DNA sequence: CGTCCGAAGAGATTCAGAG
DNA sequence: CTCTGAATCTCTTCCTCGTGTGGTCAGGACG
RNA sequence: GCAGAGGUUCUAGCUACACCCUCUAUAAAAAACUAAGGACCACACGA
C-alpha cells in the first residue's frame, strides 16, 4: 500500500505525454515534435528568454 | 507488487520492473556524483541522457525506438506494458477474474435425466460443496472442530455421503461451455449425483450450448448466496429458457435420434400385419403392438378423444373414429389434452416436431411444454432403439442410368471439343459449354438417384403391387431431417459434382465417382483442394 | 517364397496392381542429412570441412602470422545411448581439430616462416544422432523437424489489387540471398522504379545505377533504344525502321526517295506495315512537328565554345532543336518511346532522381542506411561495397546462384556469391520487360521455389556462426599478441563455439520434444516439414494462399495430413515416396515410357521438370508387356488433368499410394471417405496410447510392416542365425558360420528395454516373440515393442461393432461399451510418472536424505528404508512419504494428491566427492553385481564360441579330442594342433587369451569405474533421487475412443453384458455406435471396413472350428488355400504346397483369431470381392444380421450392421481432466485461483461469461463471482465463516486487483483517486 | 557481509497544382 | 499561389478456454 | 491473553481476519475456535 519516491537530479520528461498521438507538450508549445525530441535528448538548443 | 521471490534453487531473482528501477537509481546516483564532482559538461550531459533513457524505459519501454533487454534478448516489461494489452491488469485480472468453487470435466449424454437437472460426479461434488458439508457436520454434531470435520471428509465415511445428499437437494449449479457467445451458454441446472467422472448433460439442451460429445469440456460453478440460489432458479434454469433472445423461435428442438424414432413411429405401410382392425383406444394400440399381433405402422381405425379449448378455459371432449396408424395412436398418449389430433397424424419429421412443441407452448402454458418435451425425447429414444435403423453398403443405391448419362455427357464434351478444333467456337465458349453440359449431367444423375431411392419400394397390397414411400435407412435419415440433407445423399450415390480449383475456377472434368465406389487419385486431390480451403477458412472465421 | 517372419502370419493381400519400387527407409531424410554433416568430405563441399575451409584463412592484418586448418577428427562418445538416457547427459562426440600456426618473419610477405605449430585443439562438442534419428540432449529425446523456406534467388511478383485502389499493377522484384540484405526493386504508381534495400524507405532506382559508376549516358543507352536524327536540308530527315513503326499510328506522311507510302495522321495498317518492309527504306522524310515532343538520349555541347546546349534525357523543344541545328550537331540521338511497348519508366525515375554522380549516390545511400551519422566518402564507399559485393557479408549459395541464373534465363550454372553489376542491371531489365508486358510473374507457392532445410544445413549454419565469432576473437588476439610464444590452443577457446551448437540443439523453435506416443507418432514427427522458425512465416503472418494445396504437391507433400487448428497447412507431412534433391528441392519417382512400353527404370523428377513432361496415372491397365491396353490414357500435363494417347505419354506413376503420407496410407478404404474425415482421422492415429495386449489389425492397408520395422520400437536382427537363450529381458542369438566374423565372434546379444518412462508418460516394453531353435534371418523382427504384434503395427484393438441407436445412449457422438471390454482388460493402459527430490547445499550446512524426518508417524516412515528411500514394490498412494530429505532447521518429497500406483524402480544420482548412502550403495551394489554378472556371462558365451572354435578346429587335425579335453581346452598350446587356415587363427586367439583375460579384467575395472564414479551434477546440489510411479488406468465413462476413419466420441455408459444386444447365435456385441454420423459426415469407409472385418472374423472362426475338433492337416491346407486365392487377380498368389506340415499348423494357430486382410489405399477391394469373401464363410452376403435385444428379448426389425472395426483408445483420458477446488493458495495479485490442475486452481470466468451473465438479470451472482469468490481478503474469510455457520450472506468489499491497478497507475505519474 | 562493479485500417502526416 | 484532393508515414490490433511439455534471467571480483 | 504469562491439541497457532481458557511469576489442569511462495518464452494437442 505504501510507496516511495526517487529524487531525480535533473528534470526528466514523461514519455507518455511527449510521444503520443497528439504530442501533448508539442501541441502546448506549438513546436514540431522533432525539435522537442532533439532538445530533450541533449542534441540541440532552444533559447528560452531570447 | 513487484515480487522478486521465485525461490527456485535459491535464485530469488525474477523482477523485470526491479531491474529497470535499479538502472534508473544507478544512473541518478552517478549523475549526482558527477554533478558534485564538477565533471566536464559533456560527461554530465551524457549521464543526463542516460538518466532520461532509463526513465523512458521505466515508464514505457519500446516507445522511443529501442528496447532495454538482455534476458535471452527479450524486451523488458515496463509499467505501461502491465496495464495495456491482453495481459495487463485491465483485461486479464479485472474483467475476467478466475473464480473459486469451480470444476471442469468432459460431457456425457445420460438420457435418463429430466430437463431441469444434470449429472455431477460424486468426487467432484464432494470438493465443490466442502464448506456446506463442514457446516452441516458441525450442526448435526458429527464433528466438533473444523479439523475433525476435515478428517471425516477426507476419510469419505458413509455419513459424509448422506450429508452431501442433503446439501445438494436444491442447489443449482451453472454449467458453462468455453465459447459462450450468446446468453444461453451458461445455464443453471439442479445436480443429480452419479458415480462416473463426467458431468452428464440433458440431450435436449445440447443444442443451445452448441454442446458436442466428441470430448467437449464444460465448467461447473456453484452459486453460494441465497440471492444467487434464487436467481439461478428464477432467471437461469433450463426450464425458463425456452425461446431464444434474438429470434422468437424455440431453443429446445429434438435433433437427431428422437426425430428418427418419431419418424419411424409415425409412418404407414400399404400392407402390414394388423390392418383394418377397429381399435378401442390408444391403450389397446399399445397392448396390440407390445404383444406382437400388429405392427407399429399399419393403417387401422381407432377412436380417439380430442380435447379442444375453444371455450374460454374449458376443455371440450370430442370422441370420434379417426383413421390413423397404430404408431400414431400410441404417440397420442404423450400429447397433452389441449392440442388437437392433426398434429400427430402426419409423417412427423423435424419441422413437424418443432411446430408441435411451439403449438403446445402457444395453446398451453410453459409448465406442460417441459413435460411434453421430456416425454417426446423418451418416446423417440425408445422407438428409435426398437427400430434398429442401421446403415449398410446395400442401402446406398446407385442409379442404374448413371453409366448412360456419363457416356452421353462425354459424347457432348467430345462434340464441343470437335467444334473448338474446327474454330467454330472460342476457348472461353468451349469452357462454358463444357461446364454447362456437365452441370446438366449432374442434375440428371441426382434426379435419377432420388427417383430410385424415394419411392423404390413396391409392396403387395392384398393383390396388385402398390408403390410406397421407401423404407431405405439413408432415405429415412434424410427425409425426416435427423442428420443429412439431399446434397449429402447425392454425394453418396450420385456423382460428386464439379469441384473447384483453389483460385475459384471450376475444373472442366468433374468427379464422376461417388463415395460408395472408388475415388481416383486425381479426384481425391481435387476434393482435397476444397476440403483444405474450407478448414483454413473456418480456422480464422472463429477469431474474426 | 517368404521369410520365417512372413511364414507365421501371412497377410491376405487384395492389391491388384504390381509394384516396381519398394517403400524406402522412412527415416532417410534425417539420417542422410546428418550424415552429410560429420562425414569426412575430401573435396570440402557440404559438411564440416566446407565450413572450416570457408572461415579459416586466419591471417592477421599485416601481422605476418597465419593459422591454417588441415584436418578434423570426431572423437568417441564417453557414454552410449543407454547411459546418456539414464544419467541425463548429452550424447556428444568431442571435436578434435588439428591446426597449424606459422610465424612469418617480421614484415616478410615474400619470405617464409620461422617455424610451424602443428598441434591439435579441442573445439567444442557436437551432439551425435542415434541410429533411429533422435538426439539425446539432456537425457530426453529431441527431433529436429525439417524446414521449408523460400529458396534464395530472384523472384518477380505482381502485388496487384489493394494498392492505389485503382487496379494499377505495382510490379516488384526481390533478390533474396542466403545471407545478406534483400535487394528489392519496386514500381511506383506513377511508373517510377524505386529500389528498396532491406525493406527500408524508398529510394529511386537510378541511385543504385549511379552508385555503380554509371553515368547518365550509360544508363540511357542501357535501358532504352535510340532514334537517330541527321541534319539535312530536307526538313531534318531521319533514319527509320518498319519494325519500330508497328504498334502505333503514324502522325506524318511517311515518304522516301520521292515515294509516299503512308500519309499524315494515318494509322499504319497491317498491309501498310508489310509494304513498308517490302520497300526497305532507311531514311524517311519527317517534319518538325514529329520531333517536337521527343526526349533526347545524350548530351550535346556546342562546338563554338563547349558549353552544353542540351542535357541528356531532356525534352527537345523547338528552340532547342534550332539552337543545336545552328551549332552544327549533325547527329541527333533521341531515345525511342513506344508508349504501348516500351514505356518511359527509366526516364521518369531519372526525373525523380535527386543525385548526379557516384559521390552523391553513395552519400544518399549512407544517409538512408545510417541516419544521424555524418556522410563520409570513405565510410559510404565501404558500407555500399560490403553490402552488395563482399564475400564476407553477401553470400548467394550455389542453390541461389542456380535459381538466379535460371530465372534470368542465363546458360551457366556455377557463378559466384556476390551480386555483380550485370546481375543488377539484368534484374532491372527483366522487371522493366515484365512491366512492358513480355514475361510473367513467378508463383511463390510453387514447390519448385521452396526448398527443404534439414538438420545438416541448420547445424552447419550455426557452426559457421560460432566459427566466425571465434575468428573475430582470434583475429584481434593474433595481432597484438606476442609471436612464437603461444600455441594454437591458447588463442582458441571452446565455449564461444560450443554455446551456439548447444543452444541450437537444446532450445530452438525446431528442436521439438519427441512424442513417443506410438511407433507411428515417432515416424511422423521425424519426417514432418514446418514453414515456421528462423526465416519462415509466423502463424499470424501466414495468409490463406500459403495454407492451400498447390497442384504440384502431387507425390511431394501429403495433401491430407495437416494439423487442424491455427497452423493448418503450415506444417505438412512428407509423402511416402518423396526424396530430397541434391540442391534441396523435393522429388518424386516416376517410370519412364520410351515409345509404348513402360520401362522399369525409375527417374526421380523435380517439381519444375514435371511440368513439360506428360505423366500418366497409376490406375492404367497394362498388358503384361508394357503397353497400355486403353488407347486413351488419362494424364496430367501442366496442372490440368486431360486425356492423351499412348503415343504422347512419356512418364507414369510408380505406385498408387505415392500421394499420401505414412499416416494417411495406413487408413484402409481411404478411397471412400471425404477429404475432411480422412484429415481428422490421420491426426488421430498418432495419439493412440499403447494398450496392454497388442492386437493385430484385422483389416489393414499393407504398410503396417514398414512403420514398425523402420521405427526403432522393435529390435531387428543384425545377423542371421539360431536363437540360443531367449528370456523375458535378453535374447542371445548364435550367428551362422558364414555371417560370423573370423575372430572374436559367435554370439549377438540383444538387450530388451523393459518398462521405462516415455516422453508422454507411457510404457515402452519389448516382449520376445521367438523361441529356442527358430531360425532367425537377417531383417527378422525378434522382439515387438509398444503397439506391435509379430512385427506389425497394432495401435488398437478390433471389437465387435453394431451400428444402431440404443435408448439414446449413443447420441451425437457417444459410444456404448459392453462390460466384456473392461473385463478382459482390452484397453487398460500402463502409465508411468517420475517424481524427483533434489538435496542441495543450504545455509547453516547441507540437507541430508536420512529417514530422520521430525514430527512424522511410524506408519509414514514404514515405507522408507533405513537410509530413507521407499522400497521398490511398495504400493504408495496420495500423501505418503517417498524420500527423507531433512533440511537444517522436513522437506521430504510426498506423492502428489491424486497420484497412485506402485514403485517400479528408484535411481540415486550422487555427485563426485560425496559418500554414497547405504541404499545407493545397495542399487550400485546390485548394478555392479549385475554389471559384473554381464561381463562374466559375456566371457562365458564368448568361450562357448571361442573354446568351441578352439574345438571345432581341434577335432580336425588328427589330435585326439579326449587328449585335448583332458588338459585345459582354452590353453591347448601344449598339444600342437595340426597347422591349417584356422589353426593359425586359433593359436593367435589362444595367445590373445593368455593376455585377453588380463585385458578383459582391465576392461571390467574400466566398466565398473564408470558405474562407481559420481555423475556431474548442477552446481550446489549433493544428490538427487528419482522415483517412478506406475498406474494401470482402465476404461471409464468419458475416455475418448475413436476409430481410424475419423469417427470419434467419448464412452457414455459401460453397459452390462446381459443387456447388450445379442445376435441369433448368442454372442453379444461390444460397441453400439450411432448410425446417424455416417450419412452427413461422409466417412463411408467405416462401413466397408466393418463388412471386411466381419468376413475376416468369419474365416478365422471357421479355421478355429476346424482346429477345435482334431482334423487332418489336408483339410486345413485346402481351406486355407481356398481363402488365400478368392480370384480377382490378387497380387500375392500365396502357395501352401511349398509349406511344411508344422508350418501349415503354425499358420492355422496364428490365424485362428481372424485372417488379416491387406487393402492398399487407392487400389483396394471392390464390393463384389468382399461379397465373395463373406460367402466363403457362412455369414449373410448383405452384411446385416437379425440382432435381438438384451433387456426385453424381442427381435429388432430391419436387421442391423454387425462387424469388426479397429477401435483405438485416444490418450485424452478423463482421469486427467476432472479438477474441482473449493479453495487454494492465492496469487501475487491475491486472486485465489492460480489456475491449472497441477496447482489447485479455478476455471477462469472470462469476459464472455461475464457478458452472458449480464445478459440475464444476473447481478448478485456477478458480485459474488467477482469480489467474494476471487480476491477479497476481508470477504473470503467472512463468507467462509458465514457458510460454515449457516447463513449464506456476503460482504462486497473491493477487489484487490483494482487496488493493484490504482497503485500501478499512480506509479506512472498519473494521480487517480476514488472520490467521495 | 555487504559493496561496488501480413493485412487492414486509422491516425498522423506532408505535398500539391489549378482556377 | 495557397491549401484541393492526393499521396506519405508511422501506429495499433488481430477468439477462448482447457491439457500440458521443455527452457528460463540481472553482475564477478573487492576492499 | 481480563492485563501480564503459559496452554491441551487437530502443521503452525496473543492477529491471518483471528479466538478462547486457566493461572499470578511460570509453567500446567481443559473443552470450543482458522487456512501460507507462483516472474517471463518457445513447442505440441483437444472442442
Ligand atoms: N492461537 C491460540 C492458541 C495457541 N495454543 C492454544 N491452545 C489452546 N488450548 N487454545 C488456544 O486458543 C491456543
Ligand atoms: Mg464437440
Amino acid at each position: 500500500e505504501r510507496m516511495g519516491h526517487i529524487e531525480l537530479a535533473s528534470p526528466t520528461a514523461h514519455i507518455w505525454f511527449l510521444k503520443s498521438l497528439p504530442s501533448r507538450i508539442g501541441l502546448l508549445l506549438d513546436m514540431p515534435l522533432r525539435d522537442i525530441e532533439r532538445v530533450l535528448y541533449f542534441e540541440s538548443y532552444v533559447v528560452i528568454e531570447g | 507488487l513487484r515480487p522478486l521471490v521465485p525461490l527456485d534453487g535459491g535464485r530469488f531473482a525474477t523482477s523485470d520492473l526491479n531491474d529497470l528501477y535499479r538502472r534508473v537509481i544507478n544512473r541518478n546516483n552517478r549523475l549526482k556524483r558527477l554533478l558534485d564532482l564538477a565533471a566536464p559538461d559533456i560527461i554530465v550531459r551524457n549521464e543526463k541522457r542516460m538518466l532520461q533513457e532509463a526513465v523512458d524505459a521505466l515508464l514505457d519501454n519500446g516507445r522511443r525506438g529501442r528496447a532495454i533487454t538482455g534476458s535471452n534478448k527479450r524486451p523488458l516489461k515496463s509499467l505501461a506494458d502491465m496495464i495495456k494489452g491482453k495481459q495487463g491488469r485491465f483485461r486479464q485480472n479485472l474483467l475476467g477474474k478466475r473464480v473459486d468453487y469451480s470444476g471442469r470435466s468432459v460431457i456425457t449424454v445420460g438420457p435418463y435425466l429430466r430437463l431441469h437437472q444434470c449429472g455431477l460426479p460424486k468426487k467432484m461434488a464432494l470438493e465443490l460443496f466442502k464448506p456446506f458439508i463442514y457446516g452441516k457436520l458441525e450442526l448435526r454434531g458429527l464433528a466438533t472442530t473444523i479439523k475433525a470435520a476435515k478428517k471425516m471428509v477426507e476419510r469419505e465415511e458413509a455419513v459424509v455421503w448422506d450429508i452431501l445428499d442433503e446439501v445438494i437437494r436444491e442447489h443449482p449449479v451453472l454449467l458453462n461451455r468455453a465459447p459462450t457467445l450468446h446468453r444461453l451458454g451458461i445455464q443453471a441446472f439442479e445436480p443429480v449425483l452419479i458415480e462416473g467422472k463426467a458431468i452428464q448433460l440433458h440431450p435436449l439442451v445440447c443444442a443451445a450450448y452448441n454442446a458436442d460429445f466428441d470430448g467437449d469440456q464444460m465448467a461447473v460453478h456453484v452459486p453460494l448466496t441465497l440471492e444467487a440460489q434464487l436467481e439461478a432458479r428464477a432467471l437461469m434454469m433450463s426450464t425458463n429458457n425456452i425461446l431464444s433472445p434474438a429470434n422468437g423461435e424455440p431453443i429446445i428442438v429434438p435433433s437427431q435420434d428422437v426425430v428418427l424414432g418419431l419418424y419411424y413411429m409415425t409412418r404407414d405401410c400399404v400392407n402390414a400385419k394388423g390392418e383394418g382392425m377397429v381399435l378401442t383406444g390408444p391403450k389397446e394400440a399399445e397392448r396390440l403392438y407390445r404383444s406382437g399381433l400388429a405392427s407399429l405402422h399399419a393403417r387401422v381405425k381407432v377412436r380417439i378423444t380430442e380435447y379442444e379449448k375453444d371455450a374460454n378455459g374449458e376443455l371440450v371432449a370430442k370422441t370420434s373414429l379417426k383413421d390413423t396408424t397404430v404408431g400414431r395412436a400410441i404417440l397420442w398418449m404423450i400429447v397433452p389434452k389441449g392440442l388437437p389430433y392433426s398434429i400427430v397424424n402426419q409423417a412427423l419429421g423435424k419441422k413437424a416436431i418443432s411446430k408441435m412443441l411451439n403449438t403446445c407452448y402457444r395453446i398451453l402454458g410453459l409448465k406442460p411444454t417441459v413435460i411434453f418435451a421430456d416425454q417426446i425425447m423418451y418416446t423417440g429414444f425408445a422407438y428409435a432403439a426398437r427400430s434398429g435403423a442401421s446403415v449398410g453398403i446395400d442401402d446406398m443405391v446407385i442409379p442404374e442410368k448413371k453409366h448412360e448419362i456419363i457416356s452421353e455427357a462425354e459424347a457432348e464434351v467430345a462434340e464441343i471439343q470437335e467444334q473448338f478444333q474446327s474454330g467454330l467456337v472460342t476457348a472461353g465458349e468451349r469452357y462454358n459449354k463444357v461446364i454447362d453440359i456437365w452441370a446438366a449431367a449432374n442434375d440428371r444423375v441426382s434426379k435419377a438417384m432420388m427417383d430410385n431411392l424415394q419411392t423404390e419400394t413396391v409392396i403387395n397390397r392384398d393383390g396388385q403391387e402398390e408403390k410406397q414411400v421407401s423404407f431405405n435407412s439413408i432415405y429415412m435419415m434424410a427425409d425426416s431431417g435427423a442428420r443429412g440433407s439431399a446434397a449429402q445423399i447425392r454425394q453418396l450415390a450420385g456423382m460428386r459434382g464439379l469441384m473447384a480449383k483453389p483460385d475459384g475456377s471450376i475444373i472442366e472434368t468433374p468427379i464422376t465417382a461417388n463415395f460408395r465406389e472408388g475415388l481416383n487419385v486425381l479426384q481425391y486431390f481435387i476434393s482435397t483442394h476444397g476440403a483444405r480451403k474450407g478448414l483454413a477458412d473456418t480456422a480464422l472465421k472463429t477469431a474474426n | 517364397v517368404y521369410s520365417y517372419t512372413e511364414k507365421k502370419r501371412i497377410r491376405k493381400d487384395f492389391g491388384k496392381r504390381p509394384q516396381v519400387l519398394d517403400v524406402p527407409y522412412l527415416l532417410s531424410i534425417q539420417l542422410d542429412s546428418f550424415q552429410k554433416f560429420i562425414e569426412q568430405d575430401p573435396e570440402g563441399q557440404y559438411g564440416l570441412e566446407a565450413a572450416f575451409r570457408s572461415v579459416f584463412p586466419i591471417q592477421s592484418y599485416s601481422g605476418n602470422s597465419e593459422l591454417q586448418y588441415v584436418s578434423y577428427r570426431l572423437g568417441e562418445p564417453v557414454f552410449d545411448v543407454q547411459e546418456c538416457q539414464i544419467r541425463g547427459v548429452t550424447y556428444s562426440a568431442p571435436l578434435r581439430v588439428k591446426l597449424r600456426l606459422v610465424i612469418y618473419e617480421r614484415e616478410a610477405p615474400e619470405g617464409t616462416v620461422k617455424d610451424i605449430k602443428e598441434q591439435e585443439v579441442y573445439m567444442g562438442e557436437i551432439p551425435l544422432m542415434t541410429d533411429n534419428g533422435t538426439f539425446v540432449i539432456n537425457g530426453t529425446e529431441r527431433v529436429i523437424v525439417s524446414q521449408l523456406h523460400r529458396s534464395p534467388g530472384v523472384f518477380f511478383d505482381s502485388d496487384k489489387g489493394k494498392t492505389h485502389s485503382s487496379g494499377k499493377v505495382l510490379y516488384n522484384a526481390r533478390i533474396i540471398p542466403y545471407r545478406g540484405s534483400w535487394l528489392d526493386f519496386e514500381f511506383d504508381p506513377k511508373d517510377n522504379l524505386f529500389v528498396r534495400i532491406d525493406r527500408r524507405r524508398k529510394l529511386p532506382a537510378t541511385i543504385i545505377l549511379r552508385a555503380l559508376n554509371y553515368t547518365t549516358e550509360q544508363i540511357l543507352d542501357l535501358f532504352f533504344e535510340k532514334v537517330i536524327f541527321e541534319i539535312r536540308d530536307n526538313k531534318l530527315q531521319m533514319e527509320l525502321v518498319p519494325e519500330r513503326l508497328r504498334g502505333e499510328t503514324a502522325s506524318f506522311d511517311i515518304e522516301a526517295n520521292g515515294k509516299v507510302y503512308v500519309e499524315k495522321g494515318r494509322r499504319i495498317t497491317a498491309r501498310h506495315i508489310r509494304q513498308l518492309e517490302k520497300d526497305d527504306v532507311k531514311l524517311i522524310e519527317v517534319p518538325v512537328e514529329y520531333i517536337a515532343g521527343k526526349v533526347v538520349a545524350k548530351d550535346y555541347i556546342d562546338e563554338s565554345t563547349g558549353e552544353l546546349i542540351c542535357a541528356a534525357n531532356m525534352e527537345l523543344s523547338l528552340d532547342l532543336l534550332a539552337k543545336l541545328s545552328q551549332s552544327g550537331h549533325k547527329r541527333i540521338e533521341t531515345l525511342f518511346t513506344n508508349d504501348l511497348d516500351h514505356g518511359p519508366y527509366i526516364s521518369e525515375t531519372l526525373r525523380v532522381d535527386p543525385t548526379n554522380d557516384r559521390l552523391s549516390a553513395l552519400v544518399e545511400i549512407y544517409r538512408m542506411m545510417r541516419p544521424g551519422e555524418p556522410p563520409t566518402r570513405e565510410a559510404a564507399e565501404s558500407l555500399f561495397e560490403n553490402l552488395f559485393f563482399s564475400e564476407d557479408r553477401y553470400d548467394l549459395s550455389a542453390v541461389g546462384r542456380m535459381k538466379f541464373n535460371r530465372s534470368l534465363l542465363r546458360e551457366e550454372i556455377e557463378g559466384s556469391g556476390i551480386l555483380s553489376k550485370d546481375d543488377i542491371i539484368d534484374v532491372m531489365k527483366k522487371l522493366i520487360d515484365i512491366r512492358n508486358g513480355k514475361g510473367e510473374v513467378d508463383d511463390i507457392d510453387h514447390l519448385g521455389n521452396r526448398r527443404i532445410r534439414s538438420v545438416g544445413e541448420m547445424a552447419e549454419n550455426q557452426f559457421r556462426v560460432g566459427l566466425v565469432r571465434v575468428e573475430r576473437a582470434v583475429k584481434e588476439r593474433l595481432s597484438l599478441g606476442d609471436l612464437d610464444t603461444l600455441m594454437p590452443q591458447d588463442m582458441i577457446n571452446a565455449k564461444p563455439i560450443s554455446a551456439a551448437v548447444k543452444e541450437f540443439f537444446g532450445s530452438s523453435q525446431l528442436s521439438q520434444f519427441m512424442d513417443q506416443n506410438n511407433p507411428l507418432s515417432e515416424i511422423t514427427h521425424k519426417r514432418r516439414i514446418s514453414a515456421l522458425g528462423p526465416g519462415g512465416l509466423t502463424r499470424e503472418r501466414a495468409g490463406f494462399e500459403v495454407r492451400d494445396v498447390h497442384p504440384t504437391h502431387y507425390g511431394r507433400v501429403c495433401p491430407i495430413e495437416t494439423p487442424e487448428g491455427p497452423n493448418i497447412g503450415l506444417i505438412n507431412s512428407l509423402s511416402v515416396y518423396a526424396q530430397t534433391n541434391e540442391y534441396g528441392f523435393l522429388e518424386t519417382p516416376y517410370r519412364k515410357v520410351t515409345d509404348g512400353v513402360v520401362t522399369d527404370e525409375i527417374h526421380y523428377l523435380s517439381a519444375i521438370e514435371e511440368g513439360n513432361y506428360v505423366i500418366a496415372q497409376a490406375n492404367s491397365n497394362l498388358d503384361e508387356e508394357g503397353h497400355f491396353v486403353e488407347d486413351l490414357v488419362t494424364c496430367r500435363s501442366k496442372g490440368e488433368s486431360s486425356l492423351f494417347s499412348r503415343d504422347q505419354v512419356d512418364y507414369m506413376d510408380v505406385s498408387t499410394q505415392q500421394v499420401v503420407s505414412v499416416g494417411a496410407s495406413l487408413i484402409p478404404f481411404l478411397e471412400h471417405d471425404d477429404a475432411n474425415r480422412a484429415l481428422m482421422g490421420a491426426n488421430m492415429q498418432r495419439q493412440a496410447v499403447p494398450t496392454l495386449r497388442a492386437d493385430k489389425p484385422l483389416v489393414g492397408t499393407g504398410m503396417e510392416r514398414a512403420v514398425a520395422v523402420d521405427s526403432g520400437v522393435t529390435a531387428v536382427a543384425k545377423r542371421g542365425g539360431v536363437v540360443q537363450y531367449v528370456d523375458a529381458s535378453r535374447i542371445v542369438i548364435k550367428v551362422n558360420e558364414d555371417e560370423m566374423y573370423p575372430g572374436e565372434a559367435g554370439i549377438d546379444i540383444y538387450n530388451l528395454t523393459k518398462y521405462t518412462r516415455s516422453n508422454q508418460n507411457t510404457c515402452i516394453n519389448q516382449m520376445p516373440c521367438v523361441s529356442l531353435g527358430e531360425p532367425v534371418e537377417r531383417g527378422d523382427v525378434l522382439a515387438d515393442g509398444p503397439s506391435t504384434d509379430l512385427g506389425e503395427l497394432a495401435l488398437g484393438q478390433n471389437m465387435r461393432v453394431a451400428f444402431m441407436p440404443w435408448n439414446g445412449y449413443n447420441f451425437e457422438d457417444s459410444i456404448l461399451v459392453s462390460e466384456r471390454v473392461v473385463q478382459e482388460d482390452r484397453f487398460t493402459t500402463i502409465h508411468i510418472q517420475e517424481l524427483a527430490c533434489v538435496s542441495r547445499d543450504t545455509k547453516l550446512g547441507p540437507e541430508e536424505i536420512t529417514a530422520d524426518i521430525p514430527n512424522v508417524g511410524e506408519a509414514a516412515l514404514s515405507k522408507l528404508d533405513e537410509s530413507g528411500i521407499v522400497y521398490i514394490g511398495a504400493e504408495v498412494t496420495g500423501g505418503d512419504i517417498l524420500v527423507g530429505k531433512v533440511t537444517p532447521k522436513d522437506s521430504s518429497l510426498r506423492v502428489p494428491n491424486g497420484v497412485s500406483g506402485t514403485v517400479i524402480d528408484v535411481q540415486v544420482f550422487t555427485r563426485d566427492g560425496v559418500e554414497k548412502d547405504k541404499r545407493a550403495l545397495e542399487i550400485e551394489e546390485m548394478q555392479l553385481k549385475q554389471a559384473k554378472k554381464d561381463l562374466s556371462e559375456e566371457l562365458q558365451i564368448l568361450e562357448a564360441g571361442l573354446f568351441s572354435r578352439i574345438r571345432a578346429v581341434l577335432v580336425a587335425g588328427g589330435v585326439e579330442a579326449e587328449k585335448l579335453d583332458k588338459l585345459p581346452r582354452d590353453r591347448w598350446l601344449e598339444l600342437g594342433l595340426t597347422d591349417e587356415e584356422k589353426q593359425n587363427q586359433l593359436e593367435q586367439l589362444a595367445e590373445q587369451y593368455d593376455e585377453l583375460k588380463h585385458e578383459f579384467e582391465k576392461k571390467l575395472e574400466a566398466k565398473r569405474r564408470k558405474i562407481t564414479q559420481g555423475d556431474d551434477l548442477a552446481p550446489g546440489v549433493l544428490k538427487i533421487v528419482k522415483v517412478y510411479l506406475a498406474v494401470k488406468r482402465r476404461i471409464q465413462p468419458g475416455d475418448k475412443m475413436a476409430g481410424r476413419h475419423g469417427n470419434k466420441g467419448v464412452i457414455s455408459k459401460i453397459n452390462p453384458i446381459e443387456d447388450m444386444p445379442y445376435d441369433e447365435n448368442g454372442t453379444p456385441v461390444d460397441i453400439v455406435l450411432n448410425p446417424l454420423g455416417v450419412p452427413s459426415r461422409m466417412n463411408i469407409g467405416q462401413i466397408l471396413e466393418t463388412h471386411l472385418g466381419m468376413a475376416a472374423k468369419g474365416i478365422g472362426d471357421k479355421i478355429n472350428a476346424m482346429l477345435k475338433q482334431q482334423q487332418e492337416v489336408a483339410k486345413l491346407r485346402e481351406f486355407i488355400q481356398r481363402a488365400y486365392d478368392l480370384g480377382a487377380d490378387v497380387r500375392q498368389k500365396v502357395d501352401l504346397s511349398t509349406f511344411s506340415d508344422e508350418e501349415v499348423m503354425r499358420l492355422a494357430e496364428n490365424l485362428r483369431k481372424g485372417m488379416p486382410i491387406a487393402t492398399p489405399v487407392f487400389d483396394g477391394a471392390k464390393e463384389a470381392e468382399i461379397k465373395e469373401l463373406l460367402k466363403l464363410g457362412d455369414l449373410p452376403t448383405s452384411g446385416q444380421i437379425r440382432l435381438y435385444d438384451g433387456r426385453t428379448g424381442e427381435q429388432f426389425e430391419r436387421p442391423v450392421t454387425v462387424g469388426y472395426m479397429y477401435m483405438l483408445k485416444l490418450n485424452h483420458l478423463v482421469d486427467d481432466k476432472m479438477h474441482a477446488r473449493s479453495t487454494g493458495s492465492y496469487s501475487l495479485v491475491t486472486q485465489q485461483p492460480l489456475g491449472g490442475k497441477a496447482q489447485f486452481g479455478g476455471q477462469r470466468f472470462g469476459e464472455m461469461e461475464v457478458w452472458a451473465l449480464e445478459a440475464y438479470g444476473a447481478a448478485y451472482t456477478l458480485q459474488e463471482m467477482l469480489t467474494v469468490k476471487s480476491d477479497d481478503v476481508n470477504g473470503r474469510t467472512k463468507m467462509y465463516k458465514n457458510i460454515v455457520d449457516g447463513n449464506h450472506q456476503m460482504e462486497p468489499g473491493m477487489p484487490e486487483s483494482f487496488n493493484v491497478l490504482l497503485k500501478e497507475i499512480r506509479s506512472l505519474g498519473i494521480n487517480i483517486e476514488l472520490e467521495d
